[PDB]
Formats: C-alpha cells, sequence, structure tokens
RNA sequence: AACGAGACUCUGGCAUGCUAACUAGUUACGCGACCCCCGAGCGGUCGGCGUCCCCCAACUUCUUAGAGGGACAAGUGGCGUUCAGCCACCCGAGAUUGAGCAAUAACAGGUCUGUGAUGCCCUUAGAUGUCGGGGCUGCACGCGCGCUACACUGACUGGCUCAGCGUGUGCCUACCCUACGCCGGCAGGCGCGGGUAACCCGUUGAACCCCAUUCGUGAUGGGGAUCGGGGAUUGCAAUUAUU
C-alpha cells in the first residue's frame, strides 16, 4: 500500500503553520480553502495532501510542542 | 437582405480555438446578429504504431504515435457584407476558419 | 419389424440395412452425403426409415436413378465427371469405375511426361506444398562416422 | 401536474432508460411485455423488484423502458436497475419521503446493484502477448 | 538509343518509394504520408504526431 | 410474503446442517435465499468474502470448467436445475438436503503435507473442507459422463445421492478415504 | 393483438401454415436441390422450407421496413468453418432472398417504396395482426 | 530452362498445356550423409 | 546541495448542477395517417402498436465536449521508543484503475542492406551503374513460435435476438467505401444513386450464447489431411497448382 508523505509535503506544511497559525483549525474543508490563498501550489492533488498534513499537525500542537 | 450563414473552425490545439471562438460570439452578440451557439462535433484521432528498432534486433518494443483534431460550427442571421468584417479579427493563431453563404 | 433382411448388396458393395437410408447408400464410392439426399428426393422415398425397410422395387428405383442422373433432371453442376477429356460427356462415376477413371488420368499425365506425372511417379507432393518439414515417413539418421 | 420522471441504469457498455407516468400498471421494454425478453433462463432477474415489493406499489404508474449497447446478459442487468431506480425517484417527487425509505431499504437488503452501478470495464491489450496479462511463450535451447 | 528501355510499374513495390530517401522497404501509406518507417520516427514531431500512452 | 423465496420450486426453511464446524461456511437460508444461482457479485476482492456466496452458485461456478466450457454459465444453470429435479424423483427428499449432506460427507479432515517421497500429517480448516468437497464431486460427475449415453444432469444426480449416504461407489468418498489413509501413515 | 404482443416462434409457424394453405404463393423449380447458403454443409431437413422463409421475411418487414435483397442476406448470415483454418462470418444466398420478396409482392402483401427498398401494404399489416389474435386465443387467456 | 534449351516433340496429347510444363528448372534430390550441426548431440570441442 | 524515486502528462469510474445543438435526441401536442378490438366501453373523445409523417411546440434525462467540482489515510476504534506509520469499520461513484516518461557507469551487443550520415580499401566500359528466363518454395533427417482436433457439457438443419475501436475517391504514384433494382445454385455480372464523411455504406440485424429437430458410444452423421474433374475474379503473365 504505502501512505508515507514525501519531504515536499512535510516541509510546505511546517512553513504554512509557522506563518498562519491564527487562520487554521480542525476542519479539513476550511484548511483546504486557506492553503489555496496563502500559497501558490501547482496541482489540486498536491494541495489536498498539504492541507491533510496541516490538519494532522494542528491536532498535535493542541497537546504539546512539535520540535520543528 | 439578410441570410442564414455558417462558419466552421478546426485545429489540433484546443485552448487557442476556445479564445478564437469566444471572440466570434462577442462580436456577433454586441451587434445583435442573433448567433446560434458553438456546436462541438466529435473529436477525431489519428494513430500510427511502429517497431522502435532501426534494424530488427532486440526484445520486441513498439512506439504508439497519435494526433487529435477538434472541430466547431457557429450559425449567424445577417447580411453577406458583415461576416467579412467579424471573421477577420483575433484569428492570428494556427486555426482553420471556413465560411459558406447558405446552410440554414 | 417383419424380421426382414438387414444386410444387402447393391453395386458390387455391401450396405448395412441398419442405418437411416440417406446414410446407408454412402457406402458406395462416388456417393457422398449431398448426392445421396438428392437421389432419394427424386426417387420419392421417405428419409425417416432404416435401409432394411425398403422393398425390392424401391431399391431398383434408387439404383436406376444413380446410374442415369441427367434423365431424372439432376443438374449438370452436381456431377463428378464434367466434359470428360476423351469424349466430352457429363456423368457421375461410381464403384470400380471411379478407380479406373483415376488410373487412366495418372497414366495420361505420365505418358507425355508433364510435371504432374513426374511428381506422382517420384511419390512427392503434387500440389503447391513445401517439403522441408512436413510429410516425413522415413527413419531418423545419425551424424556419426 | 402531468406527473412523470425519466431515469437510467447501466452495466458494461449497455444503458437502459425508464420513463414512468401516472397510470394503471403497464410495464414494457422496447414495446414488448417483460415476460417475453429472449434469455428466459434469467426471467426471475427482471421480475425481482415487482416480486420483492409486490404489485400494489406499481398499480398507480405506467413504465416504458428503452435499452441499447452491450450484449444479451448485460442488458438484463441494465433493465433490472432502471425499473427499481425509477420507482424510488417517482415516489420521492410526488409522495411522502417516509414511504421512499420503505422502498429503498427493502431493495438494498436483498441486493446492491438494484440501485448503485457496477464500475468494472475492460483492461486494454499490451504488446508482447494475446491480452492484458497473458504473454507469448519463452524458449531457450 | 533503345525503344524498349522500361517495363510496367503501375502496382507493387516497383511503383512506390520513400519521399525523403528513395528506399522501398517498410514504408507507411497511411493518411498519405509515404515516408519510410525509419524516416517517420525522425520527422514525427515536425509533422505534429506525439505520444501519450 | 417476500421473506420466503422458493429458488423457483424448492424450500430452504426445512434444511439442516449437522456438522457444527461447517455452519459458518455453507451459505443457505435467510439473506442467502435467492431465486436463481446466478449473480454478478464481486466475491474475489478480499480473503474470506468467498464464504458469503450461496452454495448452489459455488456448485454452478465450479461446473463451467474443463477448457471447452469456460465462461458458459447459462448452460451450467440448467445442468444444476435438471439434476435437482432427478434427485427429487429418486429420493422423495428436498434436493438442498441431499447437496448439504453430500458436502458434509465428502470433505477430508486430516491430510499430509510434503517435506522431501517424505510427508507429515496436518489438520484441515473448515473453508478448505468445503472447497475440497465441491471439486471432488464435480470431478466425479465429469469423469463418468465422458463416453456414456448418460447425460451430465443424470451423472451429477447419481454422484450427489451416493455421497449423501457415504456408499463408496462415488468418486468423492473413495478419494477422501484415500487421503485420510495416507495421512494416518505419516503421523 | 399486435405482432409485438405474442411469442415470435409459434407466430412464424402459424403464419407459415396460413401461406401454405392459401395455394397462391409460387415456388421455384430448384427448391429441392439448393444449399440455401454458402457456409452450410447440407440442404434443409424440411420439404416445406420456402413457406417458413416467406413467413419469417414478412415478420421482419413488419418490425423494420425499407429492407432490400442485400440487407436480407445479412439477416440470414452465419459462421463458416474453414477446415484447418480459423472461422469467419458469411452472408446468405441472393437468389433465394430476391425470389422470396417477389413471391410476397404477388400476394399483394409487399410494395417497392419511395427512396429505395420494400415495405408491407395495409393488407399485409391486417393479415399479420389477424394471426397474432389467433396465436393469443390458442393459449386460452 | 534458366541456362539451357530442352527440346520437345509436341505430341497431340499436349494440347492446352503450357510449353514450360515439359522443361524442368531443377535436378531431383538424392541425399549425401548429414554434416556437423545437423542434430543437438553433434557438437565439436577442440 | 544535485540527479533518480515521487510529483508530472494521458486514461477509467461519478454530476437529473453549469454552457447549448435541423451533421444529436427525448417528451408532448395542433394534430394527420395505417392496423387491431384485446379495453371501462363501439367501428369513439378515451385504449394498444411505430426508425409512419409535419411543428413557425417545449426541453437537455439518454449522445457529443468545454469549464469547474470530488478523496485527504479526512472521520471513529485498536496497535505503535504513542513520532513516522500499520489493521478493521462507518459514510461514499470511488479507500491497490492502466499506460507514458526515467539516473551515473558500461557491452568490442545489433545495425555500413533506412539515408545525398561517413573514414580507409576494392571496382569502374569484355563494369561490382537496364531488359528476357531461372532461384529465394528444392527434401532420408534434428529443433523453435503456432492453427485444427480426439466428440453427446457434441455435430447437423431451422427459428429468435444483442457490440465497440476504426477506415474510405492516392496531391509523382492513377487504385477508394457501398445502398437499391435486375440475371445466376454458387463465386460472380449489368444498371443506376450517396459519401472528401456525427450528414452516405449505417439503427454498423457480428460470433459464441438462446429455443425446437435429427443421430446413439460405432474412427460414427467425431476429424478433414491427401488427391481427380469442372467454373469465376486480379494481372503485362497464374505450370512448380495467386485467391
Amino acid at each position: 500500500m504505502g501512505r508515507v508523505r514525501t519531504k515536499t509535503v512535510k516541509k510546505a506544511a511546517r512553513v504554512i503553520i509557522e506563518k498562519y497559525y491564527t487562520r487554521l483549525g480542525n476542519d479539513f474543508h476550511t484548511n483546504k480553502r486557506v492553503c489555496e490563498e496563502i500559497a501558490i501550489i501547482p496541482s489540486k492533488k498536491l494541495r489536498n495532501k498539504i492541507a491533510g498534513y496541516v490538519t494532522h499537525l494542528m491536532k498535535r500542537i493542541q497537546r504539546g510542542p512539535v520540535r520543528g | 437582405a439578410i441570410h442564414r450563414i455558417r462558419i466552421t473552425l478546426t485545429s489540433r490545439n484546443v485552448k487557442s480555438l476556445e479564445k478564437v471562438c469566444a471572440d466570434l460570439i462577442r462580436g456577433a452578440k454586441e451587434k445583435n446578429l442573433k448567433v446560434k451557439g458553438p456546436v462541438r462535433m466529435p473529436t477525431k484521432t489519428l494513430r500510427i504504431t511502429t517497431r522502435k528498432t532501426p534494424c530488427g534486433e532486440g526484445s520486441k518494443t513498439w512506439d504508439r504515435f497519435q494526433m487529435r483534431i477538434h472541430k466547431r460550427l457557429i450559425d449567424l442571421h445577417s447580411p453577406s457584407e458583415i461576416v467579412k468584417q467579424i471573421t477577420s479579427i483575433s484569428i492570428e493563431p494556427g486555426v482553420e476558419v471556413e465560411v459558406t453563404i447558405a446552410d440554414a | 419389424p417383419e424380421k426382414f433382411q438387414h444386410i444387402l448388396r447393391v453395386l458390387n458393395t455391401n450396405i448395412d440395412g441398419r442405418r437411416k437410408i440417406a446414410f446407408a447408400i454412402t457406402a458406395i464410392k462416388g456417393v457422398g452425403r449431398r448426392y445421396a439426399h438428392v437421389v432419394l428426393r427424386k426417387a420419392d422415398i421417405d428419409l425417416t426409415k432404416r435401409a432394411g425397410e425398403l422393398t425390392e422395387d424401391e431399391v431398383e428405383r434408387v439404383i436406376t436413378i444413380m446410374q442415369n442422373p441427367r434423365q431424372y433432371k439432376i443438374p449438370d453442376w452436381f456431377l463428378n465427371r464434367q466434359k470428360d477429356v476423351k469424349d466430352g460427356k457429363y456423368s457421375q462415376v461410381l464403384a470400380n469405375g471411379l478407380d479406373n477413371k483415376l488410373r487412366e488420368d495418372l497414366e495420361r499425365l505420365k505418358k507425355i511426361r508433364a510435371h504432374r506425372g513426374l511428381r506422382h511417379f517420384w511419390g512427392l507432393r503434387v500440389r503447391g506444398q513445401h517439403t522441408k518439414t512436413t510429410g516425413r515417413r522415413g527413419r531418423t539418421v545419425g551424424v556419426s562416422k | 401536474p402531468l406527473q412523470s420522471v425519466q431515469v437510467f441504469g447501466r452495466k458494461k457498455t449497455a444503458t437502459a432508460v425508464a420513463h414512468c407516468k401516472r397510470g394503471n400498471g403497464l410495464i414494457k421494454v422496447n414495446g414488448r411485455p417483460l415476460e417475453m425478453i429472449e434469455p428466459r433462463t434469467l426471467q426471475y432477474k427482471l421480475l425481482e423488484p415487482v416480486l420483492l415489493l409486490g404489485k400494489e406499489r406499481f398499480a398507480g404508474v405506467d413504465i416504458r423502458v428503452r435499452v441499447k449497447g452491450g450484449g444479451h446478459v448485460a442488458q438484463i442487468y441494465a433493465i433490472r436497475q432502471s425499473i427499481s431506480k425509477a420507482l424510488v425517484a417517482y415516489y420521492q417527487k410526488y409522495v411522502d419521503e417516509a414511504s421512499k425509505k420503505e422502498i429503498k431499504d427493502i431493495l438494498i437488503q436483498y441486493d446492491r446493484t438494484l440501485l448503485v452501478a457496477d464500475p468494472r470495464r475492460c483492461e486494454s491489450k499490451k504488446f508482447g502477448g494475446p491480452g492484458a496479462r497473458a504473454r507469448y511463450q519463452k524458449s531457450y535451447r | 538509343q533503345q525503344l524498349y528501355w522500361s517495363h510496367p510499374r503501375k502496382f507493387g513495390q516497383g511503383s512506390r518509394s520513400c519521399r525523403v530517401c528513395s528506399n522501398r522497404h517498410g514504408l507507411i501509406r497511411k493518411y498519405g504520408l509515404n515516408m519510410c518507417r525509419q524516416c517517420f520516427r525522425q520527422y514525427a514531431k515536425d509533422i505534429g504526431f506525439i505520444k501519450l500512452d | 410474503t417476500p421473506d420466503i423465496k422458493l429458488f423457483g420450486k424448492w424450500s430452504t426453511d426445512d434444511v439442516q446442517i449437522n456438522d457444527i464446524s461447517l455452519q459458518d461456511y455453507i451459505a443457505v437460508k435467510e439473506k442467502y435465499a435467492k431465486y436463481l444461482p446466478h449473480s454478478a457479485g464481486r466475491y474475489a476482492a478480499k480473503r474470506f468474502r468467498k464464504a458469503q456466496c450461496p452454495i448452489v452458485e459455488r456448485l454452478t461456478n465450479s461446473m463451467m470448467m474443463h477448457g471447452r466450457n469456460n465462461g458458459k454459465k447459462l448452460m451450467t444453470v440448467r445442468i444444476v436445475k435438471h439434476a435437482f429435479e432427478i434427485i427429487h424423483l429418486l429420493t422423495g427428499e428436498n434436493p438442498l438436503q441431499v447437496l448439504v449432506n453430500a458436502i458434509i460427507n465428502s470433505g477430508p479432515r486430516e491430510d499430509s503435507t510434503r517435506i522431501g517421497v517424505r510427508r507429515q500429517a496436518v489438520d484441515v480448516s473448515p473453508l478448505r473442507r468445503v472447497n475440497q468437497a465441491i471439486w471432488l464431486l464435480c470431478t466425479g460427475a465429469r469423469e463418468a459422463a465422458f463416453r456414456n449415453i448418460k447425460t451430465i444432469a443424470e451423472c451429477l444426480a447419481d454422484e450427489l445421492i451416493n455421497a449423501a449416504k457415504g456408499s463408496s461407489n462415488s468418486y468423492a468418498i473413495k478419494k477422501k478415504d484415500e487421503l485420510e489413509r495416507v495421512a494416518k501413515s505419516n503421523r | 393483438v399486435t405482432v409485438k404482443d405474442v411469442n415470435q416462434q409459434e407466430f412464424v409457424r402459424a403464419l407459415a401454415a396460413f401461406l401454405k394453405k392459401s395455394g397462391k404463393l409460387k415456388v421455384p423449380e430448384w427448391v429441392d436441390t439448393v444449399k440455401l447458403a454458402k457456409h452450410k454443409e447440407l440442404a434443409p431437413y424440411d420439404e416445406n422450407w420456402f413457406y417458413t422463409r416467406a413467413a419469417s421475411t414478412a415478420r421482419h418487414l413488419y418490425l423494420r421496413g425499407g429492407a432490400g435483397v442485400g440487407s436480407m442476406t445479412k439477416i440470414y448470415g452465419g459462421r463458416q468453418r474453414n477446415g484447418v483454418m480459423p472461422s469467419h462470418f458469411s452472408r446468405g444466398s441472393k437468389s433465394v432472398a430476391r425470389r422470396v420478396l417477389q413471391a410476397l409482392e404477388g400476394l399483394k402483401m409487399v410494395e417497392k417504396d419511395q427512396d429505395w427498398g420494400r415495405k408491407l401494404t395495409p393488407q399485409g399489416q391486417r393479415d399479420l395482426d389477424r394471426i397474432a389474435g389467433q396465436v393469443a386465443a390458442a393459449k386460452k387467456k | 530452362n534458366g541456362k539451357t534449351f530442352n527440346q520437345v516433340e509436341i505430341k497431340p496429347e499436349m494440347i492446352g498445356h503450357y510449353l514450360g510444363e515439359f522443361s524442368i528448372t531443377y535436378k531431383p534430390v538424392k541425399h549425401g550423409r548429414p554434416g556437423i550441426g545437423a542434430t543437438h548431440s553433434s557438437r565439436f570441442i577442440p
């Protein structure tokens, strides 16, 4: 199968959260709309993967520190 | 007097034909020529399949080449003197344009 | 039933009186499935009965129709000898007459020594076939000296 | 009012469209009674919805079905889906939504593919063999 | 000079040859191309054919 | 009313499964009652999905086999249909009871795995017991019809009736009693 | 009752008996010797085959009019076995189709129509719907 | 014949045949013993 | 930090939401026409059947094809140095669709018979640069890729009813795809129309399969190699048999 996320996804998600933490939340369908206006992303299929890992990171940041 | 008069367009590339065709509709609508909207005909595909090797040695691989052709129709209700005006602007890209004086 | 005779002799050949009549008479050479049906259709015989159920005058009606097709209006395009080379006639050839008609054809080709006659004499394939890989009937030969 | 609906069903390349309207209980496929579609080994497959729901639910409407494409068996499955999908769409528009739920639940508890399509289509052939996965023979000495 | 200096060439591999290089083997008659198969793979991009699948 | 479906002609409610290891793998009654042994269902897509297929359709799939018969499922539904009509005349019993008891008698319960002419005895699972039973009695019906005036509909009825009583005239019982004899020598 | 309301195989046998009882349909002299199509191995089993061919042909012209001799040879086409080589599709005899269409025009059941081809008359339409009622009544519905 | 002329006396039984049917383009085969490579076992090592 | 991987491009499955069609359809009626009475009931307003025919009717569900939408391991429960991830399940058209393109470094791999790509060597008027005939097919024998079968889960003779991808008047080079009518058992022949193509062949009446009949365990009505005689079509020419 394999669902592991490549460094192009994981680095873009971290840089979005460092700059726009106050805009983001737990709803994937709202995060998917925010990430489309704060960044230039070449593909719809890449935009969905970035908003997915951003949604995973927000639910971690609500519990404690993330080292990056 | 007026006629019912027909224009047809053809190309390989789609998105240049879109901008050519949209400009023909605008120039007709602003002059009230009662234009009938773009009819999309079925797409046509040409195909050629060849061995890759120049000499007949090796494992038996093939190349699959194709070309696609796109076609449209628009109909106007107007004099023969003014299709000659509107069928002369924005036509700069590699698109065929052909017109016939009665087909409706 | 009538316990009637169930093997019968027709043209110097034996017929089993036990098959359907249209498939019993194809034991004669020169009479295939296609020709046997048309002969019984002109002879006014019911195809449903077994060959041992024909009467003595019914077999004589079939035999006299097989030997003279053109007088009972069987077409010319049906026949197995067309414009016979030596006398120009149209007919059907049967039984031991078919053996001799082929025997005369192979000797006629050999006497003038045409290519057909030489291939028939040397025992090789007569029509257009290749001979490198098919029709093998000898023995395997070893490479040793 | 005038009171009618048009809906479709599919399998492989076959498509069937059913029109139904306020009426007395007629059902036809290509102008023929559905008791007389040719592969009668499968006659219980196109009877399934009316045998399962009962004829009292069909008594208010006349249904006419048209079908083309695919082969003999794929068309029975297209006809079957068009009829059961038409009745629930007619009930949704013109009667109470509480009665739509009875129809949809009884159909799906017997068989999916009375109401949802089957997505399977052919694989394309590839060079070096007779089909999609098979390959020609290999030899060495 | 001879009066019989040619033989009929109205069909078969004697009639036709490549438009680029005059060769007679493996040429393409499809859509009016009349190129050799090795000359076609060389000019396919300029003629306007592409591969996608 | 629609809670009882007679498979054309034959009732399912009176059927019984008498081996408790197989009740989960022989699909009969309730949601598994249908009018015909033919569906387009996607049973191949996951490992145990196979166990939800009605047992009369599994018999119908395994019958369209031997090279010249691949894909011919409409012919294979009428073989099963005419076999069940002959079973009812010979026995006086429900044809679904004869099929269920033939499956319960024919599946082997010990077998020997291969390790180097050398073998070791092992247990057989209930899914492999029902898979083995169908293949053995389809093979028994197929081998008997190959040069006789007997139709395959008559041979499939004879094979199921002999298996439902364990007579050892059937192919399936001789092969089961061979596999368990060989494995008993490899303990 | 219309031709679309009855099972088609005994409709062909009922219509074949009506033609053969009338005494008006003419037949060719060679009806007992022809092979009926290029791909057959033997002549037909029934002496009455020409009346059955005419009855089926009238039923085809009712459902899809405007046919001609070429399109009738595609309706009666079938597979040819080529001995040791693979099999292919093959068309029917042209002379049989042309003489069957000319025999139905002599009964006033058929016309050559505008544009090109042939169709049933109102008299032909009447005689087919009259036999469809006889086929339905024979089942005591 | 492709290199020589073969003479024919035209008998009346030859009527309707081609002239080329009586003058043959090859010699009938008669075999010499098989050589190296003719069978899989025939292999040579120095 | 760079290339390969992945992303990327084409393709399959979903939209009764958008744009809008006499080279695509449906529904309906001003209606008009043929057939049947089987139908509450008449031979009817009203019923049934239609690739029977107009619309200066309404429209886009079915066909075409442009723009956007949709899926993320996103939701819930377990397991994980509680990270990275992995397993089951709900909801859903859908929780692995299938191809294309592809790195650094190699091989005495194949191709001079693809080329007006090419070095060196050979030949060059009794030519290694055009016509006539023959061969590439020759047959004791060994090997490779395949087609048809050994039958009754079949073969034969009738009847009924369903596809999708494509190609089409050759620009030197001289040929295309075919409806309809007539003659012939058949292959085939004559006449006369349409198509440079969503327009004509064409609603592309495909085969297995489906329904009824005959045969009866017999190298048999399974199998169709080998070989005799006759008739058409291509072509300048068919014998070593074009089809």
